[PDB]
């Protein structure tokens, strides 16, 4: 799609291994790529390779970002967790990977994390410090929008 | 949470579990520490023991037991110290400096001390990358105990365990 | 709501070493040099509180036998007064007594100075020995009353209106130089440098960035048996603020600012080296060659950025020493070590030397007339048992440094530029380097120093003539014997 | 205490009713502070004294008995704002900064003790944090009385009453609430009023939210109360300190964060506008030495140094590094020692240490005992280090350097710390050569100690000199005549700034930018081109050394050439290298080779006289004899004595 | 000398007086003992560290990087291929 956040979200590398052999390597002098080779692929191409096959072309090995250690660590203290370090995209990204693999379990998890950030982001919606530095890019953009509504409504409040 | 390097700590993180990480120096020398007092009465026999509570005993603060030996607990029977039945937990402390590479400026390094109980002892040579864990404890009076004031400096802090 | 009276001179005038029990409780004058003083620690004095007993005065000095709400504090300071070194009878150590200042007397004293005190004498209270004495022996502490300098010089309306008319003659310069080092018989050159650097320069800060330097650093390169020591000693008598650091080892002060634990038992006081102490004044050092590198870096830094930075212990600053350095140095080995260049002649590295604008090199052999001229002077000295009176010159200098700030005018002075070129290229054919635009700047600065001696308020061609002769002959005399070839082009510069 | 009720009612009425037209500055100061979890308030005294003169009349009277009733007064307000009911909420710290009248440090003598004093001084060093207490529980050793003591401030002894005695009260540390404390120590400003004496330093205790607010060395203006503590060291002699409420730094002076890995936006804009300049390289090479004339090769070399280079982490653990090294060595008038001062200014993180280091800090990484004490190689890690007198450095740390510069890591086995840290620094060294021009007549190497290996490690070695040309000499001279007065030459840089040139305040931000953003990579044809380069070098210069011509070539030098190409590629900012781009580099380094390329009286070397008809046994002489014989002969230098000795040793005489 | 061949260390120090065993194997890398004249220079005077030491070491290997032209090109090519 046209927005920069999505097309940038597709740019991220995933550890997906090939189910099959594919001569005519476009990545170098294989020429074919031996079966079960683990090659990092951006999301854009890797997205429909898991569908089209009745065995798919790729295994979809779970990304290091989604490692159960992480999905566990985000259940402790999200508010102090640094998202911007790990990817940095999370919600723009994770939203695709939850549909792609059709995982229910973590929905209830991320659906919680994003409330817990936001009950914090209505707190920096009032007129940073260090914290603004650790938000995810898209989340950050929402912070601009909120902070601007508030600032403008305050500047209207007086003269 | 509670994730902190030693540079960022004190006091919001005090009396709360903490994982410090940094360089360990200079690693104070390994030494015994008395805990369980054990004695033998004769000819009245039985078996007699006292329990010594130090500053780092358990976790929680308790009315200090120390020191020396019970020595004729009533009635007037003689009590000889029984060595080698009585329990000694080894004890040590090692100070921890923040990582040299994450140091912000020519500003001096701030290190805090970690007491290592039991097994943990002699597990680390100095100059080793270490992530300690432990409860963050403030021990000692700040001088408020006595009646001299002295100065404003006070309440030295360290981490127990772990 | 209290004024305690000062009570000027009260003879007595008993010597510091001369004191007995008869002086107890009775006001007595004392005199001698100050030794380093404690910092200012407010004393308890009066006691008051909101209730809640009443006000309790304590004390001098017991305090037996604390609340506080609003208490009237008064500054305390304890200074150790040692007896003056000149007045010591031979074969006796300079015994000393404790001095307790109060209120305004605080900070009036400075270490290194002789001070006249009227304070009363006190004892209490044993106090503390009882271990090594053998006897019930009290402490000796003079609670101070007044403070005066010894026993002070300044310009004055009648003296200055008189004064101005003297500075108007042109030849005053030469007269002053001739007055500058009387008992040495000296030289016209080596004294000229002294006069120049001692007399001043213009700082002079360029908005808002860099001040260049307003001082003249004299390297006086001596020779065994030459006067090279004695000259600078003159400067310690004459100059307003002038400090003698010797080489090292040391004659205090020792040239390196450091924060040091105090004598007896006291809190840690900061102390400057000769440099910090002498700021705006004149710093006087001799025998560079014997200096441990630890000092060498300090002097270098001082000359370079005009400030000494101290990072230890917890105290962190930059103190500001603007001092003019005057130095005495001793050539490696013999009188003239080689035909080889000055930098080769002496041990001091070339970069530290480059900082020194004026180099005074003495040479080279005796002679009929020279022996005449000298012997008359020496004999003259020992037999004793035109130039300005020393007092009026040592006032003159201070006067001019305070009041006047000469300035060049851009219009006709462009000539100087040409001169530089005239010096530069032709000097490159023989000798290395030493010439550089720095060595241009020193021209200007020295010139305006002479402009101060003229009390001229602006720079003139005469001043330039004088200056150029000074720096150019300085540069000539540094170079190897091939510099004889140089001399032939000096004529137009002459 | 109905009076405290009367005072606190006035403080609440001061917070809730205060109106600057029309927002309530304080009341919103409060909310906007609890939300970010700041738990502090800053009162502006002018508003205070405007509101009631009275409460300021008492607050300047007995501050330390009042100010805490103001704290409790405001936290009792945040209870009604930040939360609502029908926890826990610490009592906020108030920071009050106001104009008043500056009271210089020297002029603090008694008489104002316990009266708020605004002042100004440069902080020396900040003391390590330590906690005081705020709320601590206490139990008795016997009757076990459970007492919760609210300690305030406003040292304070514990109560002895519920044998029992004398002081049977234990501090429970499991429930005790703690705050923090700092201890600044401040030296008054050097401008005024040092006179002839070392300036005094008053000890100050910051606490709670002002702690770590100020980097040591930054000018500040403190407010705070003035008060005295005991600290046995008689009689009575209590020593002075300044409690701080609250601190306010000067607007400019490293307020932080001057080092942000991202910068602003408009900066990317104007940077990316600078990347579009054809004369970008050329204009940068004109930024570095506004004052320094000539020396264009050095002048460019600095540029390619600052920009870093190719950095590879490639497996195995071996990692190649950037960026290179530079030698300015030559006789004085080279301005190199000044030039370094300049690089030190420009480079984002830089440490100038000439030694032997200086003064008390060891040459870079240093072991000091309570650990790494942090130094040049350390304190200045990940960037530029400037060294002078490179040949005059001590041995033991010389080893450390030599080993460091290649692998970027230094191992320290000293005492109880065996640490193996990491110096990413790129050394820039200016050596001083010996005896002058003859050392050029001498073999080009052989200069530093007895060993050229130093010069082998160093990638770009520039022999320079204070060359004098009447054209150029008149240029520099006339320039200085312009400098003194009428003064107005330093403007040329400024119109260079209007028209073209970079302010150097911006150059730094730029360097940081390029340094973090993009990591360059070379092109294949450029690679093969450099292969041809280096094989021609090897072959030709071997042929040159067939004659045993005394001088060199290492693959390390090649690697250097590489790092220059990536550096300059990182100038353009491009992710990819080009051929011409390198075509510059080859020649530049070629100038360096020309620097690698460039009789004796034998008088002193005439050690024969002594060795013969003086001493067939050589004994009773040795280095000692040469001295006494050449000690009072006006003659022999250490290198001179050894040179002639080594010479004759080698010569075979 | 005592370590290498003899194979033992002896400490008469102050002191504890003992002969304790260090039977270590040893490698050493040294420069060209002043002057790059390591290649052309004589079989002696080149080593710089006489004498018995020269013997103690079982093998003395020489490393003059001297062409051997046709050998330089090959080395360069190898290094290039490696740079990957």
């Amino acid at each position: 799609y046209y927005d920069i956040d999505d097309v940038l979200a597709d740019g991220t590398e995933f550890p997906c291994k090939f189910q099959y052999d594919i001569p005519g390597l476009g990545y170098n002098p294989g020429r074919p790529i031996t079966k079960n080779t683990k090659l990092s692929l951006p999301l854009w191409l890797a997205r429909i390779l898991a569908i089209v096959g009745p065995v798919p072309f790729v295994e979809l090995l779970p990304p290091d970002m989604f490692s159960t250690k992480v999905m566990n660590a985000i259940k402790t203290d999200p508010v102090a967790l640094d998202l911007h370090s790990i990817n940095s995209h999370f919600f723009s990204l994770a939203i695709k990977w939850i549909m792609l693999f059709s995982e229910k379990e973590l929905a209830n998890v991320v659906s919680e994390l994003l409330l817990q950030r936001a009950q914090e982001l209505n707190h920096h919606a009032s007129s940073t410090s260090t914290f603004l530095l650790k938000l995810e890019e898209m989340e950050k953009e929402i912070y601009k929008k909120s902070h601007e509504s508030y600032k403008d409504t305050k500047r209207w409040m007086f003269k | 949470a509670h994730a902190l390097s030693p540079r960022t700590l004190t006091a919001q993180h005090l009396n709360k579990l903490v994982s410090v990480e940094g360089i360990v120096t200079k690693t104070s020398l390994v030494r015994p520490k008395l805990i369980r007092s054990v004695h033998y009465a004769a000819k009245t026999g039985r078996f007699h023991y006292r329990d010594y509570t130090d500053a780092t005993t358990t976790l929680t603060t308790r009315i200090p037991t120390p020191a020396i030996y019970p020595t004729e607990d009533t009635e007037g029977n003689k009590l000889t110290t029984e060595y080698g039945y009585s329990t000694f937990i080894d004890h040590q402390r090692i100070t921890v400096q923040e990582m040299p590479e994450m140091a912000p400026a020519g500003q001096l390094p701030r290190s805090i001390d970690v007491i290592l109980d039991d097994d943990l002892v002699d597990k680390t040579k100095p100059g080793d990358r270490v992530n300690v864990v432990g409860v963050f404890k403030s021990l000692g009076a700040g001088g408020m105990n006595q009646s001299n004031s002295n100065t404003l400096i006070g309440f030295k802090t360290l981490i127990l365990g772990n | 709501s209290e004024i305690h009276v000062r009570i000027s001179d009260f003879p007595t005038i008993y010597s510091l070493r001369e004191l007995r029990e008869s002086n107890l409780s009775s006001l007595v004058r004392v005199t001698g040099v100050v030794t380093r003083r404690t910092g200012v620690f407010p004393q308890l004095k009066y006691v008051k509180f909101n209730c809640l007993l009443g006000p309790f005065f304590q004390d001098s000095n017991e305090e037996i036998r604390v609340n506080g709400e609003k208490t009237v504090y008064r500054n305390y300071q304890r200074v150790t007064l040692q007896e003056a070194p000149g007045t010591v009878p031979p074969g006796r150590l300079p015994r000393h007594r404790e001095v307790i200042l109060l209120a305004d007397l605080v900070d009036v004293s400075k270490p290194g100075e002789e001070v006249e005190v009227t304070g009363i004498y006190k004892n209490n209270y044993d106090g503390n020995l009882n271990a090594k004495n053998g006897f019930p022996v009290f402490a000796t502490i003079i609670e101070a009353n007044s403070i005066k300098r010894r026993e002070v010089f300044s310009w004055t309306e009648e003296e200055e209106r008189e004064f101005r008319k003297i500075s108007r003659d042109r030849g005053i310069i030469d007269k002053i130089i001739s007055s500058m080092a009387p008992s040495i018989y000296g030289h016209r050159d080596i004294k000229t440098a002294v006069a120049c650097s001692l007399f001043g320069g213009v700082p002079k800060n360029v908005n808002g960035k860099h001040s260049i330097r307003g001082d003249i650093n004299v390297l006086l390169l001596g020779d065994p048996g030459t006067a090279k020591s004695q000259i600078l000693k003159y400067v310690e008598k004459t100059a307003h603020r002038a400090v003698f650091a010797t080489g090292q080892g040391a004659s205090a002060v020792g040239l390196t600012a450091s924060v040091r634990k105090d004598p007896i038992t006291k809190e840690w006081t900061l102390e400057g080296g000769a440099l910090v102490l002498a700021d705006k004044g004149v710093c006087l050092i001799d025998e560079f060659d014997k200096m441990n590198d630890q000092d060498r870096t300090s002097i270098h830094e001082a000359m370079e950025q005009q400030s000494i930075s101290i990072s230890k212990a917890g105290i962190v600053t930059t103190l500001q020493a603007r001092c003019s350095i005057i130095a005495a140095a001793n050539p490696n080995g013999g009188r003239y070590n080689s035909t080889l260049p000055l930098a080769q002649n002496v041990s001091l590295t070339e970069p530290i030397l480059s900082r020194f604008d004026i180099l005074c090199v003495v040479r080279d052999l005796v002679d009929e007339e020279a022996d005449e001229r000298l012997a008359t002077f020496v004999v003259d000295s020992h037999v004793r048992s035109s130039p300005i009176p020393q007092e009026l010159l040592m006032k003159y200098i201070h006067y001019a440094r305070t009041k006047i700030y000469p300035k060049l005018h851009q219009m006709d002075m462009d000539k100087v530029s040409r001169v530089y070129a005239d010096l530069r290229r032709e000097s490159i054919s023989t000798g290395s380097f030493p010439i550089t635009v720095r060595h241009l700047e020193s021209i200007l600065r020295i010139a305006e120093s002479f402009a101060k001696m003229r009390l001229s308020e602006f720079v003139s061609s005469y001043d330039l003539d004088r200056a150029i002769k000074v720096v150019v002959d300085s540069f000539v005399d540094a170079q190897k014997v091939s510099v004889r070839r140089q001399l032939r082009r000096s004529f137009a510069i002459y | 205490d109905d009076d405290n009720t009367e005072i606190i009612k006035s403080f609440k009425n001061f917070i809730l009713e205060f109106r600057l037209d029309s927002q309530f500055i304080y009341r919103d100061q409060l909310r906007n502070n609890i939300l970010v979890k700041n738990y502090s308030l800053t009162v502006n005294m002018e508003h205070l004294i405007g509101y009631n003169e009275d409460i300021y009349k008492k607050l300047s009277d007995e501050p330390s008995d009042i100010i805490p009733l103001f704290e409790t007064a405001i936290t009792q307000v945040a209870k009604r704002i930040s939360i609502l009911s029908r926890n826990s909420l610490p009592t906020f710290q108030l920071i009050l900064n106001s104009n008043a009248n500056q009271i210089p440090l020297r002029d603090l003598d008694s008489e104002h003790v316990s009266k708020i004093v605004r002042l100004s001084g440069i902080i020396i060093s900040t003391s390590v944090l330590s906690s005081r207490a705020t709320y601590l529980s206490i139990m008795c050793r016997n009757c076990r009385h459970t007492t919760s003591i609210t300690i305030n401030n406003f040292t304070v002894s514990l109560p002895r009453s519920c044998n029992c005695g004398p002081d049977p009260y234990i501090i429970i540390h499991e429930s005790s609430k703690f705050i923090d404390q700092q201890f600044l120590k401040l030296q008054e400003i050097p401008e005024l009023v040092p006179v002839g004496e070392m300036p005094r330093n008053l000890t100050m205790t910051c606490d709670r939210y002002l702690t770590n607010k100020v980097i040591p060395g930054t000018r500040v203006t403190i407010v705070g109360i003035y008060s005295i503590y005991n600290s046995k060291n008689g009689v009575a002699i209590r020593t002075p300190y300044i409690k701080i409420l609250g601190i306010q730094s000067d607007v400019e002076t490293s307020s932080i964060w001057n080092s942000v890995t991202m910068f602003t936006e408009e900066e990317e804009e104007e940077f990316l506008q600078l990347s579009r300049n054809p004369k970008l390289y050329e204009i940068l090479t004109n930024s570095i030495a506004p004052s320094i004339f000539g020396n264009e090769d050095i002048k460019k070399a600095i540029v390619c140094l600052l920009m870093g280079g190719s950095k590879k982490i490639l497996p195995d653990g071996m990692r190649l590094r950037g960026d290179i090294n530079v030698l300015l060595l030559g006789d004085p008038g080279t301005a190199k020692s000044q030039l370094l001062k300049f690089v030190e200014k420009v480079s984002p993180i830089a440490v100038y240490t000439s030694g032997k280091g200086s003064s008390a800090a060891g040459l870079t990484a240093s072991v000091q005992r309570d650990y790494l004490e942090g130094g040049a190689m350390v304190l200045a890690d990940g960037g530029v280090v400037c060294i002078d007198e490179f040949d005059k450095m001590r041995d033991e740390d010389r080893v450390a350097i030599h080993e460091a510069m290649e692998q970027q890591t230094i191992s320290i086995a000293k005492a109880g710390i065996t640490t193996v840290l990491n110096s990413r620094t790129s050394v820039l060294a200016a050596a001083n050569p010996i005896y002058g021009r003859y050392d050029d007549l001498k073999s080009p190497g052989d200069n530093i100690d007895f060993q050229t290996t130093i010069l082998s490690r160093f990638d770009m070695i520039f022999i320079v000199k204070d060359d004098h040309n009447e054209e150029r000499d008149i240029s520099i001279a006339n320039h200085v005549i312009n400098i003194h007065t009428g003064n107005a030459n330093a403007m040329q840089n400024q119109q260079e700034e209007n028209g073209s040139e970079i302010s150097i305040e911006k150059m730094k931000r730029y360097i940081t930018y390029c340094r973090l953003k993009c990591a360059p990579r070379l092109s294949p044809q450029a690679a093969e081109k450099l292969s041809s380069n280096f094989v021609t070098i090897r072959k030709q210069l071997l042929i040159n050394e067939l004659e045993s011509t005394e001088r060199p070539i290492t693959i390390r030098q090649l690697e250097a050439i590489i790092r220059i190409t990536e550096s300059l590629a990182k100038l353009e900012l491009s992710p990819i290298a080009q051929e011409r781009h390198v075509d510059e580099a080859i020649r530049l380094f070629q100038a360096s080779t020309m620097d690698a390329a460039s009789t004796s009286l034998s008088e002193i070397r005439r050690f024969e006289q002594e060795l013969k008809r003086r001493l067939p046994i050589g004994w009773s002489t040795s280095y000692q004899t040469l001295r006494r014989e050449f000690v009072d002969t006006h003659r022999f230098s250490q290198l001179a004595l050894d040179k002639a000795l080594y010479a004759l040793e080698k010569h075979e005489t | 000398h005592e370590v290498m061949e003899q194979q033992t260390v002896t400490i008469a120090k102050a002191g504890i007086h003992t002969t304790l065993n260090a039977r270590c194997s040893v490698i050493a890398a040294a420069n060209p003992v002043f002057g790059q004249y390591d290649v052309n220079r004589d079989p002696h005077q080149n080593i710089a560290l006489p004498d018995s030491l020269l013997s103690r070491f079982d093998l003395l290997f020489v490393v003059t990087d001297d062409i051997n032209e046709i050998r330089d090109r090959s080395i360069s090519e190898h290094v290039l291929r490696t740079h990957r």
